[PDB]
């Protein structure tokens, strides 16, 4: 299957990279909630958007 | 040149002269990878009877 998507301007591209750029910091951040758990061992987390 | 051409080749140089500007260009890469195998079995052997 293949699901295009057009980004006619640069605000529909930043809606669209940042929900994938904050669904992958959720990942993460669910990742550190499981490995908290566990203990000793460390996930790190990419910071928040526009913030490096 | 003819200083027709002077004049006209002064305005190209002082236009293709402009200060050319710079880009800083931090690209981020992510990947997160992990998985689970899992191999249980159970083997039973009986001289009298069969072997599995």
């Amino acid at each position: 299957f293949i699901r295009p998507t057009i980004l006619r301007d640069a605000n529909v591209y930043s809606g669209i990279s940042s929900n994938k750029y904050t669904l992958f910091r959720a990942q993460q951040l669910d990742a550190v909630a499981q490995e908290g758990y566990a203990t000793s061992p460390d996930r790190q987390v990419l910071p928040e958007y526009g913030q490096d | 040149a003819q200083p027709d051409v002077m004049a006209e080749l002064e305005q190209v140089v002082a236009k293709l002269d402009i200060r050319r500007a710079q880009v800083l260009v931090e690209a981020i890469i992510v990947e997160i990878a992990d998985g689970d195998g899992l191999n249980l079995g159970v083997q039973w052997a009986n001289t009298n009877g069969g072997g599995t």
